[PDB]
């Protein structure tokens, strides 16, 4: 699930497309996966031991990214193509 | 409060010499199945051949199935009886059973002699493989 | 295939 | 009744989005099958045997008032869960839930119809196969027939409709701001609790 | 790769026959998509049990079915299908040597494990869908030994039967001299127990 | 029993009367197509179907390790002494124990019943 | 014996081996060789054939096994169907002399044409009691 469905579920859904005026169009490519990680008050990240969550009553989950090319038609034959890394 | 205090002087148990019998009635029972197991197969071969005839009011089917259903039984309660009879008078199985504390005499040629016929809503063992009960035999094998 | 990503590289995004 | 067996019984077929079971020869030409043969030809594979032909005359003879794939389309769309108002959208609807709904695993697009057609062909030769008894009906607690849904497909599924909710979510709020006639970020567009 | 490997040879796609060459031959199913017909399914099923046991191109995973008096040939491979390994038997002898016994006894210090008793086509994962189409030996020692005959063709041999059981009915000692009942309750007792 | 299709659109050809001849037609609808029907037998149904099994059965079973294997009956047609023996096992070929037999030799499919 | 088979529920259909629906345009004339020589035997005396007998023709034959299990004869299927249909079908049977039971039927000759007889098939296969 993991590895290979997580991939396929995001690259065949539909890519966005949206309209008022400028076309914007949204489109997912790539996913990222760290290991588990506990942010703390500050929001300092730390290897979330299993034990710990046990303890503590936390969720043993890792976080998710994605990269997002977003682009822009502004109707006059030019497309911004920005690609946002790890969202 | 009397039989519970006597039984501390008599003492009653069940133990595995209860459960079992001499070599002698091992070799009847052995030769009760080996017939019983030569009999269907001819009944089979009976079948096979179209030479069984069915019942009146039953398909071939049902004629067959009636057919080995009894003789498993027969074999069954024979091999129930010679056991049954093999029982010593200090066999522990038999007092339980003759004072209708607990079992039955089912339930000691069941321990002794020849679990029996497993039946499924009333009738053998059904195919749920193609043609087959098991992956371990033959298709088309109505054998005991 | 999905990639994994080695702590270091996880920008402190997430407390701003 | 009197005339209902006199043809004989015959085959109809269910589809999904559609209120009303369709016959069976009413679907094939729906997908573009109006001569008898070539929809036979996709049933029944031996012409030699008449047990099979004599099961499929009913189905024929209900059918036969039917003779374009355009009617058979508009006999579909009437039925439908949402039935066109119009000819034109009853038979787009027709059009697409038969593209799109009926035997998706077959395929998705257009070309694919003769898989389809095939397809369909084989599921109704297996029904005359069991109508004839010449083969067994499937057991539904045999084994072979159960697949078992761990972790990763139960993950997938719920990750699928939670992945259509974050979209359409950030949908709204860039069209929020399009129809603003401004620029959205990125980041603020994403509800991520919606995952996590 | 099953697509592309059948493309390969000789599988006759839907799209390229007539009906006419379908009566005649035999279908082929890829996870319930019919995709072509094959007119020689028996030197094919050989070859797909060939790659698979030689974890080619075919994985483990991946269950072929073939239905001889339908004449239909059924691959599997999506998930949710559950399956066992079974020793490979050929002319009534198992495939399994001594010498996978010596490697196995070694199983530290040799980098030898079951992966390569699957890869060297010994031991294959059989579905129950394709149990039907197997004749399985219960134990090699008798079942398959020369004598008045039941069966002389074996396609798999059990490794153990005492494995069907489960995980809480498998800690039961002597539970082929107990009555069923008392077995079920065994293996829930089990889950009950202190420790 | 005989099933006849149109020449013009393929489609089913319907029985019909000519009783200005009193001949039997077998004509297409929607098409005013027809021919000379001479198969006179319009309808047929089995109903005692004591239909043969050799027909329906397929030679290629002999290649099935699954089914019992003999040498009581020698095929007729080369004279192969194993043979594969199963039964019907179906609906229409009613509730009987017979055997129908395959010759195990490849390129010799003969059926047999005893 | 006997009162079971007077009791018990007896259709068509039970004692029917097959039927056909030819059609047979000349009724003096048969389609099968076999049918001939008693047709003829029923047709030197004209019954409901002087005017034109619709020219389609239903021959069913009767199982011999089952017409003597359960005590059945030719004739009183014969009046069975006569009574549940009147005249409107014209009813022969071959003489009881070998198996082939063979029973034909055609409308009557004061008369769909064809399919009407299957119709009528389907009816007396099921409903009709013998
Ligand atoms: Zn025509
Ligand atoms: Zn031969």
């Amino acid at each position: 699930f993991i590895q290979m469905s997580v991939q396929r579920i995001v690259e065949d859904a539909p890519p966005i497309d949206l309209q008022a005026p400028p076309r914007y169009l949204l489109k997912f490519e790539q996913i990222y996966l760290s290991k588990p990680t506990h942010w703390e008050r500050d929001g300092a990240p730390s290897p979330m031991m299993p034990n710990e969550a046990r303890l503590r009553n936390l969720t043993y989950s890792a976080p998710l990214y994605v990269d997002i090319t977003k682009t822009v038609i502004k109707e006059g034959e030019e497309q911004l193509q920005t690609q946002h890394q790890k969202t | 409060t009397v039989i519970n205090n006597w039984l501390l002087i008599e003492g009653h148990t069940i133990g595995i010499g209860d459960s079992i019998a001499d070599s002698k009635t091992y070799q009847d029972i052995q030769n009760t199945i080996k017939k019983a197991k030569q009999d269907v197969i001819e009944v089979i071969e009976k079948a096979h051949n179209n030479e069984l005839e069915p019942t009146p009011g039953n398909t071939l089917r049902q004629t067959f199935e009636n057919q080995v259903n009894r003789i498993l039984n027969d074999a069954r309660d024979k091999t129930g009886s010679s056991a049954q009879k093999s029982l010593s008078e200090y066999n522990n199985f038999k007092s339980m059973v003759v004072s209708g504390a607990k079992g039955s005499k089912i339930n000691i040629s069941q321990v002794i002699a020849v679990v029996g016929q497993q039946n499924v809503e009333g009738k053998r063992i059904p195919f749920g493989f193609k043609h087959r009960t098991l992956p371990h035999f033959i298709k088309d094998d109505y054998g005991p | 295939g999905v990639k994994l990503l080695d702590i270091s590289e996880l920008d402190m995004v997430g407390a701003g | 009744g009197a005339k209902k067996s006199a043809i004989g019984q015959r085959i109809v077929a269910t589809l999904p989005y559609i209120k009303q079971e369709v016959p069976i020869i009413i679907v094939f030409r729906a997908l573009g099958f109006v001569s008898d043969r070539d929809i036979l030809e996709h049933i029944i594979y031996d012409f030699e045997d008449p047990e099979m032909m004599e099961m499929v005359k009913p189905s024929l003879d209900e059918a036969f008032v039917i003779q374009e794939q355009n009617v058979a389309l508009n006999f579909i769309g009437s039925r439908g869960a949402k039935p066109g108002v119009t000819k034109e959208k009853r038979i787009k609807y027709a059009k697409e839930v038969l593209q799109k709904e009926m035997l998706p695993h077959v395929g998705v697009s257009d070309f694919c119809e003769t898989k389809k057609a095939y397809f369909l062909g084989y599921m109704v030769h297996r029904l005359l196969l069991a109508a004839l008894g010449r083969r067994e009906l499937d057991d539904r607690d045999h084994y072979g027939n159960k697949r078992l849904d761990l972790a990763g497909p139960l993950l997938a599924f719920l990750f699928r409709g939670m992945f259509k909710n974050l979209l359409k979510e950030v949908r709204i709020y860039a069209q929020k701001f399009i129809d603003r006639g401004k620029d959205f970020n990125l980041e603020l567009a994403i509800k991520t609790r919606i995952i996590s | 790769p099953i697509l592309e490997f059948l493309e390969e040879w000789s599988m006759e796609n839907l799209e390229e026959i007539s009906p006419a060459a379908i009566a005649d031959a035999t279908k082929i199913f890829v996870n319930g998509c019919w995709v072509g017909i094959h007119k020689d399914p028996e030197q094919l099923m050989n070859t797909l049990r060939k790659l698979r046991r030689q974890m080619d191109i075919i994985v483990s995973e991946v269950s072929m079915i073939r239905d001889i008096r339908e004449r239909e040939i059924r691959i599997y491979t999506d998930a949710g299908r559950i399956c066992r390994p079974l020793l490979i038997v050929e002319k009534q002898k198992l495939l399994l040597k001594k010498r996978h016994i010596d490697q196995l006894k070694e199983r530290e210090y040799n980098n030898y494990s079951w992966q390569d008793l699957v890869a060297s086509g010994v031991v294959e994962y059989i579905d129950t869908l394709e149990e039907e189409t197997v004749m399985l030996a219960m134990t090699p020692d008798d079942l398959q030994e020369k004598e008045v005959a039941y069966c002389s063709t074996y396609t798999h041999c059990e490794i153990h039967p005492s494995m069907i059981l489960g995980v809480c009915a498998s800690i039961i000692p002597f539970p082929d001299h107990n009555q069923s009942p008392r077995n079920t309750y065994q293996s829930a007792m089990g889950k009950q127990a202190m420790g | 029993v005989g099933i006849r299709f149109c020449q013009e659109c393929n489609n089913m050809l319907y029985p019909k009367e000519d009783k200005e001849n009193r001949i039997l037609l077998y004509a297409c609808r929607n098409c005013d197509y027809q021919q000379e029907a001479d198969n006179s037998c319009i309808y047929v149904n089995k109903i005692t179907h004591e239909v043969d099994e050799l027909t329906q059965i397929i030679a290629d079973v002999s290649q099935d390790p699954t089914l019992p294997r003999t040498e009581d009956h020698p095929c007729q047609k080369c004279g192969h002494k194993e043979a594969v023996f199963f039964q019907s096992h179906s609906a229409r070929a009613e509730d009987a124990m017979r055997l129908y037999y395959v010759c195990t030799a490849p390129h010799c499919g003969h059926r047999w019943t005893e | 014996k006997d009162i079971l088979c007077r009791l018990e529920h007896t259709t068509l259909r039970k004692v029917t081996a097959n039927t056909a629906i030819y059609y047979d345009p000349n009724p003096q004339s048969t389609v099968v060789a076999e049918d001939q020589e008693w047709v003829n035997v029923y047709y030197e005396m004209p019954d409901f054939d002087v005017a034109r007998i619709s020219p389609w023709l239903l021959r069913v034959e009767l199982d011999r096994k089952h017409m003597t299990d359960r005590k059945l004869t030719m004739e009183q299927i014969a009046e069975k169907i006569n009574a549940g249909f009147g005249d409107d079908l014209n009813c022969i049977f071959n003489d009881d002399n070998a198996e082939k039971l063979v029973l034909r039927i055609r409308i009557m000759n004061s008369d769909d044409d064809d399919v009407f007889l299957r119709c009528i098939e389907s009816n007396m296969l099921t409903d009709m009691t013998l």
